């Protein structure tokens, strides 16, 4: 039911400048009703859903340099609508823990 | 909670980062769950989780350097029901002696990794239902007979979408209780054999959508209840309902299919508390029927 | 508009007098952002978003018989776990 447009900052990581950039963007977060099944009929209704993008959109943001390697582009995906659906396991990594969106392998916030 | 190099929380350890190259030896036998993401793993060693007889969950996540699982890695638990490989882009084999005796098993995830073939399972023999999930493994083409025998004493449901198949042996299925079988989004596969349902029992779900295949087999539907073959454009031509008995819903590519499955067609007692076929794309728009 | 805690409920098809069925059943916490660059050297296929989800499921229960003959689960303990059925 709690599904809906959170605030969140991500982490755009410059793997050759040995750095993260802090971009505050808007994605999903929140609760969702689950039901486990009592009966167990192959032909049962086996369906759970999760708290997601219901539509997107690709934001472009200019990534800093350093010394030897120059400004770059790097194109992230933003939330737009959020729903209790489906988890589209096509364009999402469909899981129980990820690294975080906050998450850099050279530092923190 | 304290352990040398993994974060540890209520018998939960995560082994985590760069730091992580080898499973520690030091890990304590009473762990609940053992998780190994983002690690500089090349190998897990043979019987690593051997005598967490406690332990029922298992996370092997995010490993961009782990290349093979060992035999008899997966021993000596009888408390696991749940196995996470997920995000091996390096892993290309697992040892067909990988996966032991595990009773009480009900879930193996097996996803986003290199795997050039399906796990070896005869040895599982599980209890429990179980729900071997296959995804996104690219480097799967081939689905070999007796594949999933030995898995199960109960029914399975075997989710082996989003791969790499092209190949499916006669018997491939033989000496399992199908539930239900997804075998969509697997592009190459061009065809069903008539001995691919041979000795098994189902399944019950079946779900062919966005594949080549051009028809369905003359048996092993006498069980189906659910047929998915969305964008599955080469089959054209479906059994008659003679054949298809059990079938009470499918979601399909042809209109003309849903319209042979309509104006054709009690016990003691949202919910379906025990009529006819649930039949999709169903327009009037254009018919012909 | 909120959404209730993962918690045992009766179920009301199988439930009974004197002999109730008890369902998990409310809500978990479930998370969508971007995919971290990290993550997206370890994944053969790319998938650029990531969705972080736990489901209400029983922690344990215990195989009834009911209604003359249906082997249904009467759930003892519930948690949010692991999710098998939310992907597409
Ligand atoms: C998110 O952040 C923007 C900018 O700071 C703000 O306008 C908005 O109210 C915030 N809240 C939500 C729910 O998006
Ligand atoms: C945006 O990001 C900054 C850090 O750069 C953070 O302090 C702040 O809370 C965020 N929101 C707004 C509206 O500035
Ligand atoms: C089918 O499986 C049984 C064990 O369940 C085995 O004995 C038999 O050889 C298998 N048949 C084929 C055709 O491989
Ligand atoms: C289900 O569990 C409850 C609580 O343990 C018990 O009162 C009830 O008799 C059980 N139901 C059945 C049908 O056994
Ligand atoms: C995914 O993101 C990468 C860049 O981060 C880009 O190449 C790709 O086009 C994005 N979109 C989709 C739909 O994968």
């Amino acid at each position: 039911n709690s599904c809906e447009l959170t605030n969140i900052t991500i982490a755009i990581e410059k793997e050759e400048c040995r750095f993260c950039i802090s971009i505050n963007t808007t994605w999903c977060a929140g609760y969702c009703y689950t039901r486990d099944l009592v009966y167990k009929d192959p032909a049962r209704p086996k369906i759970q859903k999760t708290c997601t993008f219901k539509e997107l959109v690709y934001e472009t943001v200019r990534v800093p340099g350093c010394a030897h390697h120059a400004d770059s582009l790097y194109t992230y995906p933003v939330a737009t609508q959020c729903h209790c659906g489906k988890c589209d396991s096509d364009s999402t990594d469909c899981t129980v823990r990820g690294l975080g969106p906050s998450y850099c392998s050279f530092g923190e916030m | 909670c304290h352990h040398r190099i993994c974060h540890c929380s209520n018998r939960v350890f995560l082994c985590q980062e760069s730091k992580v190259t080898e499973i520690p030896s030091d890990l304590p036998r009473n762990a609940i769950e053992l998780r190994f993401v983002l690690t500089k793993l090349r190998v897990i060693q043979k019987g690593a989780f051997s005598g967490f007889g406690d332990l029922e969950k298992i996370e092997i996540s995010q490993n961009d350097v782990l290349e093979v699982i060992e035999a008899d890695v997966f021993s000596n638990l009888p408390k696991l029901h749940e196995i996470r490989i997920e995000k091996a882009n390096n892993l290309l084999y697992i040892n067909p002696e990988a996966f032991q005796n595990l009773p009480n098993l009900q879930y193996l995830l097996i996803s986003n990794t290199g795997i050039k073939h399906l796990p070896d399972v005869h040895k599982i023999h599980s209890l429990q239902k179980v729900l071997l999930d296959i995804q996104d493994n690219i480097n799967i083409h081939t689905i070999e007979r007796n594949s999933f025998v030995g898995l199960s004493f109960e029914s399975v449901i075997l989710w082996l979408n989003k791969n790499g198949i092209q190949e499916i042996h006669n018997s491939a299925f033989n000496g399992t209780q199908l539930d239900e079988l997804n075998l969509s989004d697997n592009n190459n596969l061009e065809e069903l054999p008539n001995d691919v349902f041979h000795g098994a029992s189902g399944p019950v779900i079946l779900d062919i959508s966005r594949t080549r295949i051009h028809s369905l087999p003359s048996y092993g539907l006498e069980n189906l209840k659910k047929l998915r073959a969305r964008s599955t454009y080469n089959l054209k031509k479906l059994p008659t309902l003679e054949k298809l008995v059990a079938l009470m819903e499918a979601s399909l590519t042809y209109p003309s299919h849903c319209c042979a499955f309509a104006n054709w067609r009690i016990c003691n007692k949202d919910y379906d508390l025990c009529v006819d076929v649930t039949c999709s794309p169903k327009p009037d728009a254009f018919n012909p029927c | 508009q909120d959404c209730p805690e993962c918690t045992l409920q009766e179920n009301p098809l199988f439930s009974q007098p004197g002999a109730p069925i008890l369902q998990c059943m409310g809500c978990c916490f479930s998370r969508a952002y971007p995919t971290p660059l990290r993550s997206k050297k370890t994944m053969l296929v790319q998938k650029n978003v990531t969705s972080e989800s736990t489901c209400c499921v029983a922690k344990s229960y215990n195989r009834v018989t009911v209604m003359g003959g249906f082997k249904v689960e009467n759930h003892t303990a519930c948690h949010c776990s692991t999710c098998y059925y939310h992907k597409s």
